[PDB]
């Protein structure tokens, strides 16, 4: 289940992904003319959204890395097995 | 007078030629009194596990053939005491007066010798008798990474029947057996000392392969504290199995597999780990009343690495069984003990295991607590909820805060169905949510002292008359005056 | 002429037979167990032909106490089970014994339990709805009368739960005969269908054929043949309408996966036998309704770990005209009955059979759900807030349609409490008509849990203050 | 006759042929000779397996290379077995009990073979009393016990060597009875380095130091924890010491074990591990215990390979343990040494009934605060901590300043630092933890909480940084 649960976040991370350099490229053209504004409460908003948009493809890149070591594993695992069986048969 | 020579041995596994009448799972006799049992039966010889200190066999040693199958003494003399998995006291007190022996494979009842899972089998804990009730003759599966409790939660329910043992009536009384596979020795003396502490090892077995026994032994120890178990539930008594844990009896399946060279699969299992685990619990069952009523109650434990509940021992286990707690760490950490999963824990017999009271005031917790974790993350960024979604998830926080429960801390089944009834029916929803807690112990305690009628009505009868529900609003309310709310 | 025990693992025999003496594949052979406590006879089944006269055989019981050298003797014949009239309202093992009064069918005709499947020239494909009374059901995964039904599901998500509501709504009113197969499940379970049987007075019509998971491998890979050679007798035989039901099937595969590698098979992928399409090929495609004959077949079918492409699942998939998929994630929302309404499927969803107005209100409600799924993540993460008007009005209907796809059911009383409730399916289609066009978006989502029709909808909602 | 002959030779396993009658025991410890210069050696085997025909196979404890086919084998008549005594203390040995600091050194002394059962059940006898080490996230959430085992998990370069030498340096140090440290499988420079530290500290005259490590055969890597083992069972067992016993590392045993059993010809588990993994692990761990009136406090560090704490050699460890302190990559790449995961670390005696209701109920809450800060990564790796509630930002300054004072500077630390570490009493931790719980520090900037000891120490840095 660990390969399903990464594609699921990798699938997520993606979406987030997408919204997000949305609402940058929003905020982008509002600038010209709610919360996710940053450290502003506590322009900005177009800041933040860059900031959560490259958090995210970096979430992506770090999940699609790990996807990977998990396909080559479990690959290399379901080869492990068959060739035990396979030889304790021989 | 048949007898074999040891041709081969090595690593708790012997190969010996002749005896060409051995049967199959047969009981060998290796010199210096070593057991072992007969598992590959082929033209040039004999596979055998060696059942502990395989270190004295030698090629050229002569095997005698028992003539009998593997078999254990079986006997009330058992109660109190710990064994190993042949049936030979280890505790050091002396030799035990079995009543007859018992063959470890005998079949288990079948579809016409059961009847339907009825009597409620109390564990004390409110989140396990509330939302996944265990019945007598059900094999509930405690499951969950290491350290979530799992093992707290099944000694706790043995220690819960130390009132119906004293009861003296064998419809009420449980006798426990609890299988100690691949643990630790102190470990296995802590639970034993658990036990002493709460009385019952009055009406307990401990069955105890030790992680330095042989594989064939923690191979066999489920098996054994089955076979004790069985007796009793054949002469009409209920009966309570813990299999702490049935991973390492696998573990140890496949290493006495793997040296017997039998073809692996899975995670280099044999073919037949799940006909191993399912063999083992169906034997827990709920006779007909034409067989004598009684019961054997299965509680085996499996633990989870990582939360991966879909590797292949989980997977056959929770397919096998009626039922399961899931524990999380998670769970744990954040306060929610016992950590059970809610969402994803379920009892598969259901109100039929509950007294008539509980199944009213939780008919419907299991759903409603899944709905509310369901909101709770759905509704965790949102800034203005409608009024239904809020109250919901009020319910829901003080729900959660009831079904806290402290370790060793048995509320007895009218206590429970006055806690849940103090959730279900609204009377925690002026409570805040940091007081739940508080507010049932004080209200369980005053209904303790000055309306003790309402715990007498509810264990009579197994239920909560109108009358009796009337006067426990009644007492509610009038508590509430007087409650102070930190 | 009689064999002898050669070599004895587990499940598996070699027996060795004198030339010209080998009995022929699949044939029963006997073989006495004497040891007192474990004496019985057991049943052999001929799987090879190891050469030399050997044959390698399946036992059908357990193996403990037998002893090489010991005598086998061919009855001629493979395994076969009593058929008729005569085998309604009895309980029978994956040898044909009568479990509820044992020595009952010794003198009925006996069938063999392996066969071909029928002709293909004989095969009709059937597009006729089997009406349930379950909303998520007769919605999105509409039966098929005389047609192949699977509930797929993981471990305790409700595949029996929904086999009883089943036999409840559509054997209890049935005009013919009821198979049920318990193919390695639990014994108590199958004592409970008795029992409930014996109460709706259904099992008078039904035959009962039980091989628990307790059993040897070979009797939980024989006991979907035994069964299945009964609902046979009475396709072709007595020509009526036949229900059969199984659960689980998977376990047949399960069986045949534990024997494989004892067998002297290399394993395939996923530690499947080689063979795992072929035998279930055969399987299922004995489980069919041929021209003018029908077996409307229900079958449950495991999923391992919840991964639906998990080989037995994925190979099962290809032999059904409805599946109604369950699933993990929404049983854990508290869900029930814990349908997929995404992954599952049926043949006769189509404008052709089931009409515009179905179909249409089906393929809508099906967008919206997908379009929630889609949202959830972001949900998550941002909030709704943040969503688009015509986004948050999608995910309020869509949460309101999730939960009255949710149902109170027949079989779930002794679970919730609560009585079931059926709903017709030109109301199901008007409510979720109405639901997709946000007719009851003011209705709190509370008020469409576990429920039946649009008036137990109005009563909840009154229940919850709204209206 | 009586000498056997070499048959075979694969690697370091050798199969040895003796006369009918003359086949050594298992585990009996046999004797030939390698004759080429540069590599002559006197190899010992032991004796693994009767395979049958007068042959065994045996595991040399030195590299095989330049032995021949043929040569003599002699059966010394007994297993291996190590000096015991109070000599051993002061002293570097092999796995053989060769002294290497003087050799010759301890042949004169009492000798005990290294293989034996673990004790009686009867004599076993739970320990619940804490070790107080001094180190803050030891003491208040994976409090040690005393007579007690105790473990340090953690990946490549975490950290598990320092803090073994950290609590050397604690509970050694101040130790009124003899210790006995195992090098397993690790680095000769580290071994090197351990006997000149223990030699300055004067803590060597009371230690025992048995080595076998990286480059070793795969014998002797599997058998050097039986020969320390075997020192501290007779401090246990015949002098009433209370004995430390050090093992660094443990994993090694395990690894080396899994190369011999594929030596040896075993079928592999899972992972390519040997099928007797959790049993050799259980003969081992069970030797390693106290008994009624006779305390061994061991602590081990367990290598994680790579960082797979599933893997199942770990795995199989986690039972056999009363403390457990899992080291973490995460933890560790934030600078916070000892780099504990304080939400996976567990003690058994972390309980109220032993530590009290207020130690307890302040480490309780240290792990809600960390365990909810932990939940909320997801979100704040994406949108940062501005968008969740007052509450939870609350929450995740506290969580990040608590995980900050867990961290401390360490006795071992200053070599690589140059800043002297420090010793926190539990009564300050337990005070300095509830009130970071209760936010009495939140003002305080985050960097003051790390790597300091108590509470005049955070005052001393927060003043240093204008706070
Ligand atoms: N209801 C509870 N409330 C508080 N602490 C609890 C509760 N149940 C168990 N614990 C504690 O949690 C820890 C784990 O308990 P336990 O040993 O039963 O778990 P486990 O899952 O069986 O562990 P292991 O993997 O060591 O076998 C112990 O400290 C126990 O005291
Ligand atoms: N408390 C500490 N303070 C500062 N640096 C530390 C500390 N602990 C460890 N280190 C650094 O980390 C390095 C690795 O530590 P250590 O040797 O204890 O790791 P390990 O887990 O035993 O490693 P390996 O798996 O390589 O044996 C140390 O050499 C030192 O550089
Ligand atoms: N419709 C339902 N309503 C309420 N609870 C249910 C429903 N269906 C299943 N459950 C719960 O989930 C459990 C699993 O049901 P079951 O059908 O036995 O699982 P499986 O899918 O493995 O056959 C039941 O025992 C019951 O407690
Ligand atoms: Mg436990
Ligand atoms: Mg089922
Ligand atoms: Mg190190």
């Amino acid at each position: 289940a660990t390969l399903r649960e990464l594609r699921g976040r990798i699938r997520s991370a993606g979406s987030i992904k997408k919204i997000t350099k949305a609402q940058e490229l929003i905020a982008t053209s509002r600038i010209a003319k709610r919360g996710l504004c940053g450290a502003y409460n506590a322009a900005s908003r177009r800041r933040a959204m860059k900031s959560a948009t490259d958090n995210a493809d970096d979430l992506i890149k770090a999940l699609t890395l790990a996807a990977n070591r998990e396909r080559q594993a479990q690959i290399t695992q379901e080869i492990s097995e068959i060739v035990g069986g396979a030889n304790a048969l021989a | 007078e048949e007898i074999g020579t040891v041709i081969d041995a090595g690593d708790g596994i012997a190969h010996v030629e002749g005896l060409p009448s051995v049967m199959t799972q047969e009981l060998l006799e290796f010199p210096g009194g070593v057991l072992g049992v007969a598992l590959n039966l082929d033209e040039h010889s004999v596979g055998a596990v060696i059942l502990g200190e395989f270190e004295k066999i030698e090629e050229g040693q002569q095997v005698k053939r028992t003539g009998e199958v593997l078999s254990v003494p079986v006997g009330d003399a058992f109660l109190g005491r710990v064994v190993n998995p042949l049936g030979q006291p280890i505790d050091g007190q002396g030799d035990i007066a079995a009543e007859t022996r018992r063959a470890l494979e005998l079949q288990a009842p079948s579809v016409v010798q059961r009847q339907s899972v009825s009597e409620p089998l109390q564990t004390g804990i409110k989140a396990i008798d509330a939302m996944t009730p265990i019945g007598r003759g059900q094999r509930q599966l405690i499951i969950g990474d290491r350290k979530t409790g799992k093992t707290a939660v099944c000694v706790d329910t043995i220690l819960n029947q130390r009132e119906a043992w004293l009861t003296g009536d064998p419809k009420q009384q449980v006798r426990c057996v609890y299988v100690a596979i691949g643990q630790k020795g102190t470990t296995i003396a802590s639970v034993k000392r658990a036990l002493e502490e709460g009385g019952a090892m009055e009406y307990t077995t401990i069955v105890a392969a030790p992680a330095s026994d042989a594989a064939g032994f923690k191979w066999l120890a489920p098996y054994t504290g089955s076979a004790i178990g069985q007796h009793w539930m054949y002469n009409g008594k209920h009966v309570l199995i813990v299999f702490d844990d049935l991973s390492k009896q696998a573990d140890a399946y496949r290493a006495i597999s793997l040296l017997l060279r039998r073809p692996p699969g899975r995670e280099a299992f044999p073919g037949d780990v799940f006909y191993l685990h399912s063999r083992l619990l169906e034997r827990c069952a709920k006779l007909s009343d034409e067989l004598g009523g009684g019961s054997m109650t299965g509680l085996p434990i499996i633990e989870t690495k990582a939360n991966d509940i879909s590797a292949f021992i989980p997977t056959n286990v929770i397919s096998i069984t009626d039922g399961q707690c899931f524990l999380e760490s998670d769970l744990f950490n954040q306060g929610v003990r016992p950590a059970i999963n809610v969402g994803v824990s379920v009892s598969r017999v259901g109100g039929a295991a509950q007294i008539k009271a509980m199944k009213e005031v939780a008919g419907s917790l299991r759903l409603d607590l899944s709905q509310y974790r369901e909101l709770e993350a759905f509704a965790a960024f949102a800034s203005d909820l409608d009024a239904a979604s809020k109250a919901q998830l009020d319910r829901g926080a003080r729900l959660v805060e009831l079904l806290k429960q402290p370790q060793y801390s048995p509320l007895a089944v009218e206590e429970q169905v006055v806690a849940i009834f103090l959730g279900t029916q609204g009377h925690l929803d002026s409570v805040p949510v940091e007081d739940v807690q508080r507010f049932e112990s004080e209200l369980l305690e005053h209904v303790k002292a000055s309306h003790s009628d309402i715990f007498d009505g509810i264990r009579e009868t197994k239920k909560l008359s109108e009358e009796a529900e009337e006067k426990l609003v009644s007492v509610i309310n009038e508590f509430k005056k007087g409650f102070q709310a930190s | 002429t009689a064999g002898r025990v050669v070599r004895i693992t587990g499940p598996v025999v070699d027996v060795e037979f004198p030339r010209g003496s080998v009995p022929e594949l699949f044939n029963a052979l006997h073989a006495e167990i004497t040891f007192g406590a474990l004496a019985k006879t057991l049943t052999l089944e001929v799987a090879q032909h190891l050469g030399d006269s050997l044959v390698r055989c399946i036992s059908m019981q357990p193996t403990d106490g037998l002893v090489r050298g010991v005598e086998v003797t061919d009855t001629g014949a493979s395994i076969s089970v009593p058929v008729g009239d005569g085998v309604k309202g009895h309980v029978f093992n994956a040898l044909g014994d009568c479990l509820d009064d044992p020595g009952y069918g010794k003198d009925f005709e006996h069938w063999s339990i392996h066969r071909k499947p029928p002709a293909f020239s004989d095969l009709e494909p059937r597009t006729e709805m089997l009406e349930t009374g379950l909303k998520v059901v007769d919605l999105l995964t509409p039966y098929v009368r005389g047609g192949k039904i699977a509930l797929f599901g993981g471990a305790g998500v409700g595949k029996t739960v929904l086999i009883q509501e089943m036999i409840n709504r559509i054997a209890r009113n049935f005009g013919g005969t009821s198979v049920f197969a318990g193919v390695g499940e639990r014994t108590r379970e199958g004592n409970d269908l008795w029992v409930e049987l014996a109460d709706a007075n259904v099992l008078k019509d039904t035959a009962l054929v039980f091989g628990q998971m307790d059993e040897p491998p070979g009797t939980r890979m024989r006991v979907a043949l035994s069964a299945l050679t009964m609902a046979e007798f009475f396709r072709d035989e007595q020509g009526q309408d036949v229900l059969l039901f199984i659960d689980n099937i998977f376990r047949f595969t399960q069986a045949g996966s534990e024997v494989s590698t004892l067998l002297g098979r290399m394993p395939s992928a996923v530690g499947y036998q080689p063979t795992l399409a072929d035998e279930m090929g055969e399987l299922q495609e004995r489980i069919t309704s041929t021209r003018g004959r029908s077996i409307t077949s229900m079958q449950a079918v495991y999923v391992p770990a919840d991964d639906y492409t998990d080989p037995a699942p994925a190979t099962t998939f290809a032999h059904l005209d409805a599946t109604t998929e369950l699933s993990r994630a929404v049983f854990s929302k508290g869900i029930f009955p814990a349908v997929d309404p995404l992954a599952s499927s049926s043949t006769i969803l189509d404008p052709a059979i089931v009409g515009d107005e179905h179909y249409r209100v089906a393929q809508e409600v099906i967008r919206i759900l997908q379009r929630y799924k889609d949202l959830q993540d972001i949900i998550a993460i941002l909030g709704i807030d943040e969503l688009s008007e015509e986004d948050k009005q999608l995910v309020n209907r869509a949460r309101r349609i999730e939960r009255f796809l949710s149902q109170n059911m027949m079989a779930a009383e002794q679970f919730t409490g609560q009585p079931g409730s059926t709903v017709p399916l030109k109301e199901t289609i008007e409510a979720f008509d109405k639901l997709t066009k946000g007719e009851f978006d003011h209705l709190p989502e509370q008020a469409f849990f576990l429920i039946g029709g649009l008036d137990d909808l109005a009563k909840k909602a009154e229940s919850l203050g709204a209206k």
